[PDB]
Formats: structure tokens, C-alpha cells, sequence
């Protein structure tokens, strides 16, 4: 089970950047995908998630209707779209699975970590 | 879930004055809080993170302090920029709610 | 900012008259059992005044 992150580069507020993370040494199931954001030196901030049978998509209180996500499982990565980019998206990135896709109780997943490819935005 | 509520809920000052925006919440907050700036009809930006730290391209006139459960914010001198409303939102447990919102006008 | 001035954040109780805290076990955590990380919910009782 290895999460090996890229895409993460330096780039002017406004435009787009697309990440990615592929999914390796991982069984194929129902996982919920999940995105997490760490600002260097503060604490754990999540940003959105995918569950499912598609559908079930959620994200956090102030990336609302500005990034898109989509999931294909034949190629095992998973990609953010990101628009509408303003200055304090500067953080690291880490995207997790909570590897526990049960049909009893699905929540409750305990979050992995990857490498992480952090973003840098000037202005 | 957290209920929070904001005061006042509007506020009135000319270019130059000292005005200050104050939010408690319900819950122990301690220190993670952000302090959204948004204007009517355009995205939002942040100006203060963790209620003490200066953000990247953020003018140093905005300054803040406030620990516990009573939150302050302190304008230095007002700007012709700064006249917007002001939002104020917790960061730490399940998922939180916004503020009803402050409004500065010109008087 | 040498941060030699590490303190306590959390406790499970209120601490009594002349007692001392050394144990550096995560804090509360009701919701979710934590079970020995530093991830959402989780944060080690140490910080520094900076």
C-alpha cells in the first residue's frame, strides 16, 4: 500500500494546477477517497471526498464549487482539478484512502500518508 | 454542531477610525481560528490564520489576538479597500458553521 | 525561536495540588480512538511559547 504523490509545483494565483496520486499495492474495492491539506507549521486541514458506487461527493466549508473530482479505477490514480486559485492555497498535500470500504459501519477510516508534493503560490 | 454568533452586526466608520469585530463560540476553540474577508460579488481571502500569524500578501495593519473562548480582531486604520463584510469561522472538530456577518458602511 | 518551553495543552482531569504531568500520551480523543498517532483528532499535548 503505497500513495506516491505528483503534480506540485509553483504557479500564479488564478490558474489551474492538476494533481495526482496513483494507487499501488492496493486491492480494488469501494474506498473512500479522501484529500488532506497541511499548511507548514499548522495543524491537519481535510479538503473533499469521493466514496462509492461514484456519486457522494463532499468538500470542505471554502473549496466549494471550485475543485473537481473524478475517479477512474482502471488506471488505479485519482486527479484534482484545481481552479479559481488564490494565495492561501499554499500547503502540503496528502491524499488518502482510510483503506475500510465495509458495508457495515464505512466510517471510521484510519487515514494514511503519503510522500505528500507540497504547492507553492506567489503572488 | 458549534453555535457562534458575531457582533456587531453592522458597523459604521470613516477612513482612518479604529473599529475592532469580536465572535466568540459555544465550544473551547483555543487558538485555530480564521478571519475570512469576502466582497460582494467576488471570492473570499483570508487575512489572519490561527489568530495570531500574518499571512503572505496581507497588509501588517491587520492585527489580532484571543485565546480561550473570546475572540477579538483590531483595525489599525481603515482603508478604502477594507469597507466589506467579514466573516469569522472555527477549524477545529465536525463540520463547523459560518458567522451571520458584520457589515462597514460609510457614514 | 530555540523552543525549549514545551507545556501542557490537554488532560483528562483536573490537576490536583503539587502533582507533575511527564507522560506525553495524545489527548482526549472521545469521539475517536486515536490509538497512538497524530492524525485528525489526534494532537500531542506539547507545544512551545515560540
Amino acid at each position: 500500500v503505497q500513495l506516491v504523490e505528483s503534480g506540485g509545483g509553483l504557479v500564479q494565483p488564478g490558474r489551474s494546477l492538476r494533481l495526482s496520486c496513483a494507487a499501488s499495492g492496493f486491492n480494488f474495492d469501494d474506498y473512500a477517497m479522501h484529500w488532506a491539506r497541511q499548511v507548514p507549521g499548522k495543524g491537519l486541514e481535510w479538503v473533499s471526498g469521493i466514496s462509492g458506487n461514484s456519486g457522494s461527493v463532499e468538500y470542505a466549508d471554502s473549496v466549494k464549487g471550485r475543485f473537481a473530482m473524478s475517479r477512474d479505477n482502471a488506471k488505479n490514480s485519482l486527479y484534482l482539478e484545481m481552479n479559481s486559485l488564490r494565495t492561501e492555497d499554499t500547503a502540503l498535500y496528502y491524499c488518502a484512502k482510510e483503506t475500510t470500504p465495509w458495508g457495515i459501519y464505512r466510517s471510521g477510516g484510519l487515514d494514511v500518508w503519503g510522500q505528500g508534493t507540497t504547492v507553492t503560490v506567489s503572488s | 454542531d458549534i453555535q457562534m454568533t458575531q457582533s456587531p452586526s453592522s458597523l459604521s466608520a470613516s477612513v482612518g477610525d479604529r473599529v475592532t469585530i469580536t465572535c466568540r463560540a459555544s465550544q473551547s476553540i483555543h487558538s485555530f481560528l480564521s478571519w475570512y474577508q469576502q466582497k460582494p460579488g467576488k471570492a473570499p481571502k483570508l487575512l489572519i490564520n490561527s489568530a495570531s500569524t500574518l499571512q503572505s500578501g496581507v497588509p501588517p495593519w491587520f492585527s489580532g489576538s484571543g485565546s480561550g473562548t473570546d475572540f477579538t480582531l483590531t483595525i489599525s486604520s481603515l482603508q478604502p479597500e477594507d469597507f466589506a463584510t467579514y466573516y469569522c469561522q472555527q477549524s477545529y472538530i465536525a463540520p463547523w458553521t459560518f458567522g451571520q456577518g458584520t457589515k462597514v458602511e460609510i457614514k | 525561536g530555540n523552543y525549549n518551553y514545551l507545556y501542557r495543552l490537554f488532560r483528562k482531569s483536573n490537576l490536583k495540588p503539587f502533582e507533575r504531568d511527564i507522560s506525553t500520551e495524545i489527548y482526549q480523543a472521545g469521539s475517536t480512538p486515536c490509538n497512538g498517532v497524530e492524525g485528525f483528532n489526534c494532537y500531542f499535548p506539547l507545544q512551545s511559547y515560540g
